[PDB]
């Protein structure tokens, strides 16, 4: 099957560069246009980018042009975007994706069918700070959940149970914090009857910090 | 105006890229 | 370059309706318009290419039509799981630009929130700052006021909302309100309380608790 798998993404200073790879397998990329698309926080979806690798021609969209180069390697079958000159406006979740294409009377009848995983690129001079994970304890259906305050940059991931606890949970999005810092809940709901008998801990993992918390809530 | 390259078998013309790339079967 | 214009900006329309989403592009762009469909933070789902034709796997209930400038996506019946942001992108002459987007949120029946409050852990307090966070859970429509009283005194920008996704079942929302205090504002007061008010609420619904239980 068809497969993109990224790399590279992360934090930057703004004026800084960084190179996303978008390795390749299932097709050779010479014979396809691969792609890179963007989305900047609340923001529509924008095209960047785009290489076909057997000759290494491109394209551009005009806010990237000057600062960003696409280009490929065919013998790695992998894609690249090398990004300078960094500005917030930048900041976002990078995808590479393949044009495929069918044919219909001699031309390409197609349209982007295959996506990477996406990778966020955060450009800012504050510094990666690993958050901390408070509970919100509890106390029919008893409402209890967890709180992941003051970290940067995104994201953070939250898993109930070691992955066993999943109905009823909400993981909210991330706010900025005017101190400059995200935090965000979540929560769950459960059987009021189990309160004193299961227990109940949040995995909170924040990769740019390589921090992994397991945190208890129990009633108090 | 310049008539553009013909593309081979397997290959189909992808005017967004102004080149022949690989075409697979329309359904 | 082109421009691609989508219509609506936004919509809301009930499960089992026929959804109609329109996108024009400035100039002739034959056939070549995809349509593509986008969960929140994850990558977009490619539905349908050269303005007419399915990708292979796509629910039947997604069609496109249209040639040259005029271009249509449309949802024969609406199902919960279709909410997203969908986007026509025209590639005959590059660059290829999308449209702004559509919005899709599933329009359902009223539904009042479960509220629940949480005073700040005794973990955080020793940090010097306290949290104080109010929860709705699985509402609908979403509109909603949450408002702060310590002591009875209404608070005025130091609380910050943020809100899930719909539903992919039952189109409900949840919200978090979080209210942040010092340390020794929080140790000053002792009745923390949020009031909700909301459609499905015939009158605002009060969770409140006493410091030092």
């Amino acid at each position: 099957e068809v497969q993109l798998v990224e790399s590279g993404g992360g934090l930057v200073q703004p004026g800084g560069s960084l190179r996303l790879s978008c390795a390749a397998s299932g097709f050779t990329i010479s014979s396809s246009s691969i792609h890179w698309v963007r989305q900047a926080p609340g923001k529509g979806l924008e095209w960047v980018a785009w290489v076909l690798p057997s000759v290494g021609f491109t394209d551009y969209a005009d806010s990237v042009k000057g600062r960003f180069t696409i280009s490929a390697d065919t013998s790695k079958n992998t894609a690249y975007l090398q990004m300078n000159s960094l500005r917030a406006e930048d900041t976002a979740v990078y995808y590479c994706a393949r044009r495929v294409c069918y044919n219909r009377l001699g031309v390409c009848a197609g349209g982007m069918d295959y996506w990477g995983q996406g990778t966020l690129v955060t450009v800012s001079s504050a510094s990666t700070k690993g958050p901390s994970v408070f509970p919100l304890a509890p106390s029919g259906t008893a409402a209890l959940g967890c709180l992941v305050k003051d970290y940067f940059p995104e994201p953070v991931t939250v898993s109930w149970n070691s992955g066993a606890l999943t109905s009823g949970v909400h993981t909210f999005p991330a706010v900025l914090q005017s101190s400059g810092l995200y935090s965000l809940s979540s929560v769950v709901t459960v059987p009021s009857s189990s309160l004193g008998t299961q227990t109940y801990i949040c995995n909170v993992n924040h990769k740019p910090s390589n921090t992994k918390v397991d945190k208890k809530v129990e009633p108090k | 105006a310049p008539a553009p390259t013909p593309c081979n078998p397997a290959e189909c013309f992808d005017p967004l890229v102004r080149h022949c790339v690989a075409c697979g079967l329309l359904r | 370059d082109i421009q691609m214009t989508q219509s609506p900006s936004s919509l809301s329309a009930s499960v089992g309706d026929r959804v109609t989403i329109t996108c024009r592009a400035s100039q002739d762009v034959s056939t070549a318009v995809a349509w593509y469909q986008q969960k929140p933070g994850k990558a977009p789902k490619l539905l349908i290419y050269s303005a007419s034709f399915l990708y292979s796997g796509v629910p039947s209930r997604f069609s496109g039509s249209g040639s040259g400038t005029d271009f249509t996506l449309t949802i024969s019946s609406l199902q919960p799981e279709d909410f997203a942001t969908y986007y026509c992108q025209q590639s005959q002459i590059s660059p290829p630009t999308f449209g702004q987007g559509t919005k899709v949120e599933i329009k359902r029946t009223v539904a009042a929130p479960s509220v629940f409050i949480f005073p700040p852990s005794d973990e955080q307090l020793k940090s010097g700052t306290a949290s104080v966070v109010c929860l709705l859970n699985n509402f609908y429509p979403r509109e909603a006021k949450v408002q702060w009283k310590v002591d009875n005194a209404l608070q005025s920008g130091n609380s910050q909302e943020s809100v899930t996704e719909q539903d992919s079942k039952d189109s409900t929302y949840s919200l978090s309100s979080t209210l942040t205090l010092s340390k020794a504002d929080y140790e000053k007061h002792k009745v923390y309380a949020c009031e909700v008010t909301h459609q499905g609420l015939s009158s605002p619904v009060t969770k409140s608790f006493n410091r030092g239980e």
